[PDB]
């Protein structure tokens, strides 16, 4: 009945490498139409929930922040509900537990990437770089 | 010069608000706004008969048909008065309607202030799927979001 969120593939990694986020939502409300706004997050040690990237379930939008560039890469497979994170070229400062999340997919721009009108939180994995 | 505003809502995500404009009186009607959190595409956009929604969307009744015509396209002679076609949805789920025609009106027997305006979750066909459901709803699946047209500032 909720639309519970699990999120893995997180761990351990160097600087310069690449760590696979993929979260598989389950339960909620399955019609087709439903649509989210499925965006990954991140608490640093000591600072407030971020914000990464952010993609559309209902078509194809891929909406990032500037703290990132052409270092991750946001996809989805609807059929499996999945939406996959990649991580290449990492850098010490993404130390962070990195949470998934889903906000409405009517979400105006700019409200996409804001943790507060999000709903659904997932447990959350953490994703720690070396350098 | 009379205009019009509409508030799509739905029990699901998709919301939008959608305004009329007929600055001359049995002429084109400009409809233009913006609708959210639909599925990338087409989508069904007409003008139901009833602006009633004491049970939802469903309320509404069917497209808008004072002729007693078939279910046809916006460009088609044989159409609803509410036909307007298809509104497309982007990547993001916005749907940016830019639409104008020429049989619904804001006033006279084609007057559609009352009535609701509906996006619905399929596209339509334009009457041409080959099935009884084309020559009436045009297999645009079900009610997503309407709204009652009312008269704006
Ligand atoms: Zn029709």
């Amino acid at each position: 009945s909720q639309v519970q969120l699990q999120e893995s593939g997180g761990g351990s990694v160097q600087a310069g490498g690449s760590l696979r986020l993929a979260c598989v939502a389950s339960g909620g409300d399955t019609r087709p139409y439903i649509t989210y706004w499925m965006g990954w997050y991140r608490q640093a040690p000591g600072k407030e929930r971020e914000g990464v990237a952010t993609i559309y379930t209902g078509g194809s939008g891929t909406y990032y922040s500037d703290s990132v560039e052409g270092r991750f890469t946001i996809s989805q497979d609807k059929a499996q509900r999945t939406v996959y994170l990649q991580m290449n070229d990492l850098k010490p400062e993404d130390t962070a537990m990195y949470y998934c999340a889903a906000g409405n997919g009517a979400l105006p721009p700019g409200r996409r990437l804001s943790p507060q009108n999000m709903d659904t939180w997932g447990p959350g994995t953490q994703v720690t770089v070396s350098s | 010069a009379t205009k019009a505003v509409c508030v799509l809502k739905g029990d699901g995500p998709v919301q939008g608000i959608i305004n009329f404009e007929q600055k001359e009186s049995n002429g084109p009607v400009k409809v233009w706004g913006s609708i959210k959190g639909l599925t990338e595409g087409l989508h069904g956009f007409h003008v139901h008969e009833f602006g009633d929604n004491t049970a939802g969307c469903t309320s509404a009744g069917p497209h808008f048909n004072p002729l007693s015509r078939k279910h046809g396209g916006p460009k088609d002679e044989e159409r609803h008065v509410g036909d307007l076609g298809n509104v497309t949805a982007d990547k993001d789920g916005v749907a940016d309607v830019s639409i104008e025609d020429s049989v619904i009106s804001l006033s006279g027997d084609h007057c559609i202030i009352g009535r609701t305006l509906v996006v619905h979750e399929k596209a339509d066909d334009l009457g041409k799927g080959g099935n009884e459901e084309s020559t009436k709803t045009g297999n645009a699946g079900s009610r997503l979001a309407c709204g009652v047209i009312g008269i704006a500032q």
